[PDB]
């Protein structure tokens, strides 16, 4: 088979990153550990940290688009009622 | 042939050999590198080079004596070699230079010079000797937080803090009569050696050695000293092995002989009767490997060491070698056991029956400090011959099949996979 072009990923042994020198890693066998260590602690304290950092980027846009929706629903209901017949003719016509 | 006597606390053992042209005497202590702590690591290395110091060894050369010393995990030895008939001076030298007078050796400008030289011996070991520094990290990771994990040479960071007062503490606690064996090998008689010792005082200290709180325990783990500037990869892999005083001591040794050693650049090494060779030769997977079986007082290690330049196919090398270990439990043949019997008897007869009385003194002294006697070579041959195929399968199913492992490596080891992929190879789903 012919060769291919130049990519930004290789395989095992020639992955294509910088030369590494001075870093050491340690690990323990999974058969000698407790898989469920700290689940109760993380479910409350870690969960509170994650929520507190991102909840402002989601709720503010959501509340803006929900207030817009409710204000448009009430206006339409008032327009097609008996008390809104003076406005329905002056807008839709 | 081995004769062992007792005298007021010290043990005298000899291995007489009339055809020898050199006699050797010395003292072997039953304490080694596994009796230190992570803050005084390297004390036993300083005591070795103080004994072989320039001023101490100049005195010995005038009488015609040569000095040697060895440091291990369990024992350390101090030997004096001389011609036959000069054994009286060797005992005299050992008495007044190491046993009874250590003040002249431990003087300033002699401790400060020896410490300078040892600090250089371990600096270049840590950056030039790769195959022997991954076998040391294998001990460090497999016995972590236990006495069987400290390097025998010490640590560079730990050796900069040692002073002369730390060497006197270790000598007072370990160089004792109850922790020592007096050995004599070569051309020297048992009656002559014991008579000389009693003709003098020749008494060590009186106290007993401290006991260790926790014993050594194996833990499946790994350590990765990756270095992308080196041209090769060095890897060591082992499971928990056998202690010295075990019934499966010779069965584990015979198991390592089935896979043996290998040299890619030796024409005769490529023709060995090992079924692993035909897997790793079509594509050159490694340059060399050797299978070991190391035993200690508490535990042991069983596995292999490799060095390869084929950095893109490390996974293939590990996969094929571990698949041959599986056959020790299910399908090991009778021809493989008979061949390994013959090669183990030759290898044992080349280690105990060499021509070096210094090698014999270390071997004999260490075996008496553990079990109080020495097993002869004729009796060991009878035990090796008795091994059967059912014995190997029983031992492998207990120690090898689906067990935790320890891994150490350095160099270009990006192609070495994770722990779980390697540990999956300790068993087969087809069985
Ligand atoms: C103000 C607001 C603040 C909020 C404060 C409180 C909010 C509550 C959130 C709590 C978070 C939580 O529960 O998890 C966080 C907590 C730790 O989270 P973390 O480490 O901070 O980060 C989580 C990671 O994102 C990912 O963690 P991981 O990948 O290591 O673990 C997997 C992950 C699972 O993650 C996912 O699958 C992702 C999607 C999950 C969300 C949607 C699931 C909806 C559930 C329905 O686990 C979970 O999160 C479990 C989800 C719920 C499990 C219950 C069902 O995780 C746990 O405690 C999970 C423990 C689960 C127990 C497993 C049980 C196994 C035992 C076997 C029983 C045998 C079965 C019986 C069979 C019968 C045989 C006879
Ligand atoms: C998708 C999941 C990913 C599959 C990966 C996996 O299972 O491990 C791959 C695992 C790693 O490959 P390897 O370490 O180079 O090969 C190990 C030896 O072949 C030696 O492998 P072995 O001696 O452990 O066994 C080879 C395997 C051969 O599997 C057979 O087909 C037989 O034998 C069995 O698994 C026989 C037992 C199956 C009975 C279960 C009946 C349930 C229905 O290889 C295998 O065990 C199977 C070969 C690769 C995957 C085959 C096709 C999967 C994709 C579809
Ligand atoms: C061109 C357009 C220009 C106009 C742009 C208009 C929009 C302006 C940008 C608005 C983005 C939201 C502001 C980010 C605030 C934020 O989310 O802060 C996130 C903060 C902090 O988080 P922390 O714990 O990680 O840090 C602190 C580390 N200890 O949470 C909270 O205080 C939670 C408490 C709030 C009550
Ligand atoms: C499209 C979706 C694709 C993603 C779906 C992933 C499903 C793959 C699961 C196979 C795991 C496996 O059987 O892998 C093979 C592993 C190999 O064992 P091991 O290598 O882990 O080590 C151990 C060393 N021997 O045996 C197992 O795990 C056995 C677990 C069997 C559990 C059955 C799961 C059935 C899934 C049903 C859903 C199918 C959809």
């Amino acid at each position: 088979g012919p060769p291919s072009g130049k990519t930004y990923m290789g395989w095992w042994g020639h992955m294509g990153g910088p030369k590494q020198k001075g870093i050491t890693s340690y690990a323990v066998s999974p058969y000698a550990q407790k898989p469920l260590q700290g689940i109760f602690h993380n479910a409350v304290f870690n969960s509170f940290r994650r929520f507190k950092s991102q909840f402002l980027y989601v709720l503010i846009p959501a509340g803006i688009y929900w207030y817009w929706w409710k204000n448009g629903n009430e206006y339409n209901e008032f327009l097609y009622s008996k008390a809104g017949r003076e406005e329905l003719e002056r807008v839709n016509v | 042939a081995e004769v062992t006597q007792l005298s007021n606390g010290i043990v005298v053992a000899t291995e007489h050999n009339p055809s020898a042209h050199t006699a050797s005497v010395g003292v072997v202590f039953g304490s080694g590198a596994a009796n230190e702590n992570p803050y005084n690591n390297g004390v036993s290395n300083l005591w070795k080079n103080i004994f072989l110091s320039k001023e101490n060894s100049a005195v010995a050369a005038k009488e015609g004596l040569a000095l040697s010393s060895n440091i291990s995990r369990d024992f350390q030895s101090y030997i004096v070699s001389s011609l036959p008939g000069s054994t009286d001076k060797s005992l005299d030298f050992l008495n007044q230079s190491f046993i009874q007078q250590k003040a002249n050796l431990l003087s300033s400008s002699n401790f400060e010079a020896t410490k300078k030289s040892v600090l250089k011996q371990v600096q270049d070991f840590e950056e030039n000797d790769h195959p022997n520094r991954v076998l040391e990290h294998l001990h460090s990771t497999a016995f972590q937080n236990t006495p069987l994990s400290l390097p025998t040479r010490g640590t560079l960071e730990s050796l900069e803090n040692l002073v002369v007062a730390d060497l006197e503490s270790f000598a007072n606690n370990h160089f004792l009569n109850s922790n020592a064996v007096v050995v004599g090998t070569g051309n020297i008689k048992h009656e002559d050696l014991v008579n000389s010792i009693e003709s003098k005082n020749l008494s060590l200290q009186t106290g007993t050695k401290p006991v260790l709180k926790k014993k050594a325990a194996f833990l499946g783990s790994e350590v990765r000293l990756r270095d992308d500037t080196l041209p090769k990869a060095w890897i060591s892999l082992a499971v928990e092995g056998e202690p010295v005083n075990s019934p499966n001591y010779f069965v584990a040794k015979l198991a390592a002989q089935i896979f043996g050693s290998y040299n890619a650049f030796e024409p005769a090494s490529r023709l060995q009767g090992i079924k692993l060779l035909d897997n790793i030769q079509e594509y050159q997977l490694c340059d060399n490997f050797n299978h070991f079986s190391l035993s200690y007082k508490d535990s042991g290690l069983w596995g292999f060491s490799t060095a390869t330049r084929n950095v893109t196919m490390i996974d293939d090398l590990i996969h094929f070698t571990l698949k041959q270990w599986n056959r020790l439990t299910i399908s090991v043949t009778d021809t493989e056991v008979e061949r390994a019997k013959s090669l183990l008897k030759l290898q044992l007869g080349q280690l105990y029956e060499s021509g070096n009385p210094v090698n014999d003194a270390n071997l004999l002294g260490a075996e008496v400090l553990i079990k109080g006697s020495k097993l002869s070579l004729g009796e060991a041959f009878k035990k090796i011959d008795a091994i059967t195929v059912k014995d190997v399968k029983a031992w492998a199913g207990k120690r090898l099949w689906d067990q935790d492992i320890a891994i150490a490596g350095t160099g270009q080891i990006e192609g070495l996979l994770d722990y779980m992929r390697i540990r999956s190879d300790m068993s087969m789903m087809r069985w």
